[PDB]
This record gives C-alpha cells, sequence and structure tokens, in this order.
C-alpha cells in the first residue's frame, strides 16, 4: 500500500485546477476593437468610401 | 415613430452581429425575389430599377465621398 | 533511483520480473492465503534456478 | 520495467505520447491512475499542440516539437528568432497596409506590427511574474519528490 | 451589464488586495495537493476482508475518497474567500480608467486622428509592463562593427 501515501489528487487534477480557464490574449482586445472601430471609420469618417453622411442628411442641390 | 424606433432598435441591438446581417439578408433577398417572380408589372420593373439607382448611390459616393453623389449639372 | 531500486531487487529475487508490474496489485488480498494463485507456483519454480 | 527504463523527459517519444505508454505499462485499464493517467496526456497534447502552432510561424511545418518541448528556447533563442523573420514581417505588414480597404485599418497593421516586431515586447512569464514560475516549478519538482520519498521509504 | 463588470473588477481587485495582504503563493491555493491532508489514517487492506481481485479497486477508492475531500476542501476555501472578498467589493474605490473606443459625438463624425489615437491605446497595452530589454544591433552599429573588422582583413 505504498501507493496510499502517495498524494491521492492526481497530476491531471492540479492541471485542470490551476489551469482551470483559458487566460485572455493579449492581441484579442485590439483585434476584436480594431474590427469593430474599422465599421466606426467606415460609417462615420466624411473620407470613406461608404460613408452614412449622404443617406442620414441627404444632400440640398 | 420615435417609440417604435427606439423599440425596433433595442430589439436589435440585443442581438449578435452575425445574426443581423444574415436577418437582414434573407428580408433582402426574399423582398427582391417578389420583385422578380412579378414580371410585366409596373411596379416591379419600378422596384428594381430603384434598387439600381440605389447602387448608382453607393457608387457615386464612393468616388467622391466629401463631394456626395454626383449630380448632373 | 527507480533503476537502482529495481536493479537490487532483480539481482537478488531475479523472478521478480515474471509478474508484471500492472498486474501485481490485483494479486493480492487481505490474508497472505487469498493471494491469487496465478503466479504463486510459477514464481517458486523460477526462483529455484535455472535447473 | 519495459517503458520506464527511460526518464520522463528523456525518450524519443513526445511526452504526451510518453505518459501513454508509461500508463499502460504500470496499471491495467480498470484503475483510477490509469484513467487519472490518460487524461494527463490531453493536456499535455494539449500543450504539444499549442507550442507547434506558436513555433509553426518560425520553424515551419516540421518543426521537431520534442527538440522544444524538452529544452524549450532561452530569451536569446527568441531574440534571434523574431530577427530572422523581422524583414520578412515588415514587408509583409507593407504589403497588408497597400491593400487594406480603409486608412484606419492600414494604420492598425502597421501599430501592431510596430509593437509585434520588437522583440522587447515578448511576454516572458518568469519576467512579469516571477513568483508565479518559480511555482510553476515547484509544482513539478514537487511531483519528482513525491516519488523520490516512495523510493526512500523502499 | 456595466455595472456587472464594475462588480466584477472590484472583486476581482479585493482578491488581489487580500492575497497580497496575507503574502500568499499564487498557485497554492489552486492547487489541490495544498488541501489535501497527509496525515490522515491511511486504512490497512489487511482488515478489510478483501478478496484477490478487490485490492486496486480498494485502493482506487481510498485514494478517489482522498482527493475528493481535498477537492471539496479546496472549494471550503474559495468560498469562505469569496465572502471575505464580497465584503470589501463593497467598501471600495471604483475608479477604473474607461475602455477607449473612438470619440463620436451627437450629428458629427469621428477623425481619423482620433481613430489612431484610440488605436495607440490598444497597442501600448500589448507592451509587456516588466520587460527584457532585449536588443537589437542596429545597421547603424552593426556595420560599424563590419567596418572595423573589413579593415583589418576579416
Amino acid at each position: 500500500d505504498r501507493v496510499l501515501s502517495l498524494p491521492a489528487v492526481s497530476k491531471n487534477q492540479v492541471l485542470e485546477n490551476v489551469f482551470h480557464t483559458a487566460p485572455k490574449a493579449p492581441v484579442e482586445h485590439l483585434e476584436k476593437m480594431v474590427s469593430a472601430n474599422s465599421k466606426v471609420y467606415d460609417a462615420l469618417n466624411l473620407q470613406s468610401k461608404r460613408v452614412l453622411i449622404w443617406q442620414v442628411k441627404p444632400a440640398l442641390f | 415613430i420615435e417609440a417604435e424606433a427606439a423599440s425596433i432598435l433595442d430589439r436589435h441591438l440585443a442581438k449578435p452581429v452575425a445574426q443581423i446581417r444574415k436577418e437582414q439578408a434573407s428580408a433582402y433577398a426574399s423582398l427582391l425575389k417578389r420583385a422578380e417572380t412579378a414580371k410585366g408589372a409596373k411596379w416591379a420593373e419600378k422596384y428594381l430599377e430603384d434598387v439600381k439607382a440605389v447602387q448608382w448611390f453607393d457608387a457615386s459616393v464612393a468616388e467622391a465621398p466629401a463631394s456626395g453623389p454626383k449630380v448632373a449639372a | 533511483r527507480l533503476l537502482k531500486l529495481w536493479a537490487k531487487r532483480l539481482l537478488v529475487s531475479p523472478e521478480l520480473a515474471i509478474v508484471p508490474l500492472n498486474e501485481f496489485d490485483a494479486q493480492l488480498a487481505s490474508k497472505f492465503e487469498g493471494i491469487s494463485p496465478k503466479y504463486q507456483e510459477l514464481l517458486s519454480a523460477v526462483a529455484q534456478g535455472n535447473k | 520495467l519495459g517503458p520506464q527504463m527511460e526518464a520522463l523527459g528523456a525518450s524519443d517519444l513526445l511526452l504526451s505520447e510518453q505518459i501513454r505508454v508509461i500508463t499502460e505499462h504500470r496499471y491495467t485499464p480498470d484503475r483510477l491512475q490509469y484513467k487519472e493517467g490518460m487524461k494527463l496526456a490531453d493536456k499535455i497534447a494539449a500543450q504539444e499542440a499549442a507550442l507547434k502552432e506558436e513555433l509553426k510561424v518560425i520553424y515551419g511545418d516540421n518543426v521537431d516539437v520534442k527538440h522544444f518541448q524538452a529544452s524549450p528556447r532561452t530569451p536569446v533563442q527568441q531574440l534571434f528568432d523574431s530577427l530572422k523573420n523581422a524583414a520578412a514581417n515588415k514587408e509583409r505588414a507593407a504589403k497588408e497596409a497597400a491593400a487594406a480597404a480603409s486608412p484606419y485599418l492600414a494604420y492598425a497593421v502597421t501599430k501592431k506590427q510596430e509593437v509585434q516586431a520588437d522583440p522587447s515586447n515578448i511576454p516572458f512569464d518568469e519576467v512579469l511574474y516571477p513568483q508565479l514560475s518559480e511555482e510553476l516549478l515547484e509544482l513539478e519538482l514537487s511531483d519528482i519528490r513525491e516519488d523520490e520519498i516512495a523510493l526512500e521509504k523502499a | 451589464k456595466k455595472q456587472a463588470t464594475e462588480n466584477l473588477m472590484k472583486l476581482l481587485q479585493a482578491y488581489k488586495d487580500i492575497g497580497d495582504a496575507k503574502s500568499e503563493p499564487l498557485l497554492k491555493n489552486h492547487n489541490p495537493r495544498t488541501f489535501e491532508d497527509r496525515d490522515y489514517p491511511v486504512p490497512d487492506f489487511r482488515t478489510q476482508n478483501l478478496k484477490a481481485g478487490d485490492v486496486p479497486k480498494f485502493f482506487d477508492t481510498v485514494i478517489s475518497t482522498r482527493a475528493s475531500a481535498a477537492i471539496a476542501s479546496k472549494d471550503k476555501f474559495w468560498a469562505g474567500r469569496k465572502t471575505e472578498a464580497e465584503a470589501a467589493s463593497a467598501k471600495a474605490s471604483a475608479a477604473f480608467p474607461r475602455v477607449a473606443v473612438p470619440e463620436w459625438k451627437k450629428g458629427k463624425t469621428v477623425s481619423i486622428e482620433n481613430l489612431n489615437t484610440v488605436t495607440d491605446k490598444y497597442a501600448a497595452a500589448l507592451v509587456p509592463k516588466r520587460k527584457l530589454a532585449l536588443p537589437v544591433l542596429p545597421e547603424g552599429v552593426k556595420k560599424a562593427v563590419e567596418d572595423f573588422a573589413a579593415s583589418v582583413g576579416q
């Protein structure tokens, strides 16, 4: 019964309790806000090719 | 109209953005096909002719966005 | 140290290599007479040597 | 001993595939420690896919992940592997910024590459969290110390 | 949701303060080996009337009962640590920086010199807050050394 003197908690159960959640990448906040601000650039810039300014406040010709 | 648009938007802002793009592409394509099912009708001929005029508006703005759509002057 | 542990056990008692390491605990019981006789009579005869 | 004739890190197999042949050897499939050992071989194979994934950008697809699992790259080898693609990384970012859809996105692929090409920006967990990497060591050293107490008792 | 995120960030600050007040290791309380009782009375299999194949199943349920009692003792730590931090996140500060989004006013437009200083705030968080100063040899020095080496014919 030498196995009953070993620590009963496995090496697996350490690695699943220590690394419980996959950690958040540092660049995940950049490349998710950049792709969402590329839609703020597109719609709202006045130099974008797809601006909303001509379909929101139309024109007066 | 302010209260209808604010409840339409707040229902739409609670969707994920992948749901929105395909709920709207399904509604746009179903409404195009109703104008392409109707052949020879004056309203469906004018419906698809205004879809070609919206696509002119989006293309005339892409050529000069600080100028807007190009009118014949 | 694991290789040196089993070096001494197989220099003195080389018949221990005939019961595999995973099938060892499946032999035991609470009393010594309850130990499974699968390897008991083979271990006694390998221990007596090569003649 | 069989598979246990060579150490846990000192075989020719990858560590996750070596845990599978130690566990198949020490235990029968009905055991608790067979099940806890084949589950550990999945956590290590998850760490070998995540090491193949962040080294295939440098060493190619035949990356030989066994060499870098056993002996990882030192901070000066992590430096000289960024510097041997930095000419092909600055020229790749310049071909995306030219073909980016808008001048917002073109600045964003040259600001992300301006940070990612600098080798001083590689996050070293041992530099950032010194008490964490000295405890991730003493997780793996205490697992060996429990095997050494079991042999001093024997 | 903004108040739930401020509550979670105040809780995650309260966890960090009352852990750094006790100066405890980072991985200690997440390791369930540290909640395991090694001085347990360790039941003898020779007093439990086992038959021939019954001893490894006895060993598994002595181990899995002692691993479950260490995991459930880790849960009783964290359930008591939570109420210690839930009662200090209540009496807290909540001076957090805001997420950098580009400034958009009511009928106005967004300028690219503000979309770009927002992207500078995203890429200034990609640098690690403690880093190795890994030196790249510039072309201004690596050619002045190769000049001195080529003048002496090497």
